RNA sequence: CUUUGUGGGAAAUGCCUUCCCUCAACUCACGGCAUCCAGGAAUGAAGGAGGGUAGUUCGGGGGAGAACGUACUGGUGCGUCAGAGGUGAAAUUCUUAGACCGCACCAAGACGAACUACAGCGAAGGCAUUCUUCAAGGAUACCUUCCUCAAUCAAGAACCAAAGUGUGGGGAUCGAAGAUGAUUAGAGACCAUUGUAGUCCACACUGCAAACGAUGACACCCAUGAAUUGGGGACUCAGCACGUUAUCUGACUUCUUCACGCGAAAGCUUUGAGGUUACAGUCUC
RNA sequence: UGUUGCUGUUAAAGGGUUCGUAGUUGAAUUGAGGGCCUCUAAGGCGCAAUGGUUUAGUCCCAUCCACUUCGGAUUGGUGACCC
């Protein structure tokens, strides 16, 4: 079976964008899948994206105009901290200057940027270029 | 070692059999694999065509009188066997993949 | 152009009902008249298995698995999926 | 591979636990055995009693007669051999006379064209070997 | 993928894309749940409900009609198997192979299907036993 | 003791009313009042698992019982008469006590050719005459059922080619060991004639293979063309069977024009060794 | 020794297969609200008005008739649409 929801999506992506398709199915969804796909749409990655109705389960599909380049998951959602933002940044991005590593908090769904802005470090998600 | 052939010289593919009966040669009595093995479909005249006139003026019944019958047999030859008679040779890369199916 | 959100009529006659983007039923119910008498009754388009009727001893579908045979002789109306 | 859950934690470390017995690197180290083995009890030197001069001779490429000299040892009571590692300096050992005695170079394989010694000679009576070779001090027979 | 052994198969039954029940149906509740009961005390299991209603009564889905399903009307009116279905089925198809195991000692195929269904059954009866529908003292045997 | 299908017809300012006047042996309309008596408020139904039903579905799948086929070997009878076996050439070997050969018949044991395939089924090892019989398995079809019951695995359990071991039955063919003749400088050699164990079956062990696809298991994404194998879609084992066009799900593989990509290269390609230094789906060895 | 960051077709290395406990890992749902005023803040696949002789167009029409691949014609025409 599948043991992450993100691992099935952004995999979809990745692919694609190598193959320079302009759409994408999502064969799930989640209230997470969601809020991931939204960060990436305000900074200017993605087009627009639909959400479908099965009444089961839904399938998103989204619209690539091929600005990505990766989208990841960090799978076992290890600990990142008000210092450690510092660490991740480097290891697992080409850059920290257009390098965006996205992160759960209780307050939502964020950029490492809005992290250390608002001071609460938490348990990593995913990760872009 | 090396992938020399993909099939590995069988008509047996992957992922299906893994065993196919053992089938006896013609020549030394050698068991191979029935895929492995090299068929051949031989009709063999019953008369060299020089003594086919001889035979069919002394017929009446026969020859003339309804075409002469010939031996059919399967020939499932070994590798080693095949080879030293010079029925199936080696080739090149680019002509070692080629078949020509089950058709003659 | 194409879109996979909004899809194209042609493609999705030839899908499979757990290949669909909606993923909705394939089948349909059928009127099934009973000719030994006139008794309308509702039979479904992959019954598998007999209905009877007590106007029919003619039956109504036979119970084969790739969709139902009906009797010959009987009157056939089409109720929509919907 | 791998596993990456997060009470997975117990599987890795007794997966390298077994892993490291694989490695000679390890053993090397951890292993009391080693240690026994080794002439000198893995101390950097030790010193011992010349019991005979012994010519060696040379493997197969490089063809040539090699001095050494079969030594005891005070600490353990081994034998071993030893290189004299000077040219003409076989006359400074003599019988009986105590010696030092070191590893060469990589100490787990033989030196070329000189099998089974891993062994030089360093001193003779305390004295700088060296020392005599290029003559500074002489030595004693005192 | 299939439980035990080699498999891949995608034969299934989907649903209808309205909850709501269809014009051609005006029949209530009650009739719905009368049928139900009536045909349970056969002694018809709900799959075979189901099928009779749906084939006859143009039925779209026993959940659609009534405000809920097969087990829970039969339930309510103290019809409800304490056995539940699928682990009855299993049950007695073990039993029929143990049959002709005691007959035929050299069969190989069907000694490697009772282990499967054996197997199969103990990890129904510890769900069931878990989410409690059974005993917790039930064993196969 | 009509009409009796249902909307239709008439008439108003889509709706009302009148009129036809609501069929499935009880169905429709009205009334008495007599009864019985809590119960319909639940997330959904995962291209996740289990179960059901159906096509007398699909297949060298598995067990049992009964027949069938020639050939090999041997025996018997009817005939012929001198060589026959066998090899590179020979010899061992068999023959007037009639071999070889031909026809007929019988005995005993094994096996099921060709058809048989870049096909099928089985978890793997493996599996091929026909008829009957017993219990299964996979695929497909479904607006049936269950509602997270799952994935993978130390421990533990079951199965497992051939050769081997125990006991009993059988013993045609082939055949390790052995014997004999050649070949050779030397030769149980490789070859030839023989021959024991074994080869077969039943009940026990053994679990040792290049048991290989040298490719662990489950899951997602991933393009080009032409086929094949099953199911589904558009009187007499018979509202049948096959084929063509097109579509779909499930299997095996080819492009000897397989796309991207990967790899040291050979090669691998929705069927991965691809999506990996831009290094993290899950588990285990 | 590769947790961060290893390899196992052929180079050292996937267990002959299946079942299966400890252990490890495990799908989706409950839902993170709104209005009035200012701001040339943007977009508009909404829209009343009224503008535009080809100072910009295409359908219709007019004249030819050209067997068939010419055209122009004005107020054309609340038409179409454009600033």
């Amino acid at each position: 079976t599948m043991m992450s929801v993100l691992a099935n999506a952004l995999r979809c992506i990745a692919s694609a964008e190598r193959r320079g398709k302009r759409q994408v199915l999502i064969r799930p969804s989640s209230k997470v899948v969601v809020k991931f796909l939204q960060v990436m749409q305000k900074h200017g990655y993605i087009g627009e994206f639909e959400i479908i109705d099965d009444h089961r389960a839904g399938k998103i599909v989204v619209n690539l105009n091929g600005r990505l380049n990766k989208c990841g998951a960090i799978c076992p959602r290890f600990d990142c901290t008000t210092p450690d933002f510092e660490k991740w940044v480097k290891n697992i991005l080409p850059s920290r200057q257009f390098g965006f590593v996205v992160l759960t908090t209780s307050l939502g769904i964020m950029d490492h940027e809005e992290a250390r802005a608002r001071n609460t470090g938490g348990k990593v998600l995913g990760f872009f270029y | 070692m090396t992938t020399k052939r993909r099939n590995h010289g069988r008509a047996k593919p992957p992922c299906s059999r893994g065993r196919t009966r053992p089938v006896h040669c013609f020549n030394c009595g050698r068991l191979a694999p029935k895929d492995k093995a090299v068929g051949r479909f031989v009709v063999r005249r019953m008369l060299d065509q020089a003594s086919a006139r001889d035979v069919a003026e002394a017929s009446n019944v026969y020859g003339a009188g309804f075409p002469m019958p010939k031996l059919y047999m399967k020939q499932r030859f070994c590798i080693a066997c095949a080879i030293h008679s010079r029925t199936v040779r080696a080739r090149p890369t680019d002509m070692r993949k080629r078949r020509f199916t089950t058709k003659v | 152009d194409s879109d996979l959100s909004y899809p194209t009529v042609r493609s999705e006659r030839m899908k499979h009902k757990r290949r669909r983007l909606v993923q909705g039923p394939n089948s349909y119910f059928m009127d099934v008249k009973c000719p030994g008498c006139n008794a309308i009754t509702i039979v479904y388009s992959h019954a598998t298995s007999e209905v009877q009727c007590n106007g029919c001893a003619t039956k109504l579908c036979r119970p084969t698995g790739g969709k139902a045979m009906l009797t010959t002789g009987c009157g056939f109306r089409k109720k929509a999926d919907h | 591979t791998k596993a990456n859950g997060q009470h997975a934690a117990r599987k890795l470390v007794r997966l390298r636990r077994k892993n490291r017995w694989a490695d000679k690197g390890w053993k090397k180290s951890h292993t009391f055995v080693a240690q026994k083995a080794n002439p000198f009890g893995g101390s950097s030197h030790a010193k011992g009693i010349v019991l005979e001069k012994i010519g060696v001779g040379a493997k197969q490429p490089n063809s040539a007669i090699r001095k050494c000299v079969r030594v005891q040892l005070i600490k353990n009571d081994k034998k071993i051999i030893a290189f004299v590692p000077n040219d003409g300096c076989l006359h400074f050992i003599e019988e009986n006379d105590e010696v030092l005695v070191s590893g060469f170079g990589r100490s787990g394989h033989a030196v070329g064209d000189i099998p089974g010694v891993r062994f030089k000679i360093v001193k003779v009576s305390n004295v700088g070997l060296y020392a005599l070779y290029r003559q500074k001090k002489e030595k004693p027979r005192n | 993928v299939r439980m035990q052994g080699v498999g891949h198969g995608k034969s299934a039954s989907s649903l209808p894309f309205c909850r709501t029940p269809p014009s051609w149906l005006k029949i209530a509740s009650r009739d719905v749940i009368d049928a139900v009961c009536k045909l349970a005390k056969k002694g018809l299991t709900p799959s075979r409900i189901g099928m009779q209603l749906r084939d006859s009564m143009g039925i779209a889905q026993v959940k659609n009609v009534t405000g809920r399903k097969i087990l829970r009307i039969l339930k309510h009116k103290g019809m409800a198997p304490e056995i539940p279905e699928d682990l009855y089925c299993l049950i007695k198809r073990a039993t029929e192979m143990r049959k002709h195991l005691e007959r035929n000692t050299k069969d190989r195929d069907t000694k490697f299907r009772l282990i499967l269904v054996e197997s199969r059954i103990h990890r129904l009866a510890r769900y069931y036993k878990r989410v409690k529908q059974l005993p917790p003292t039930w064993k196969y045997e």
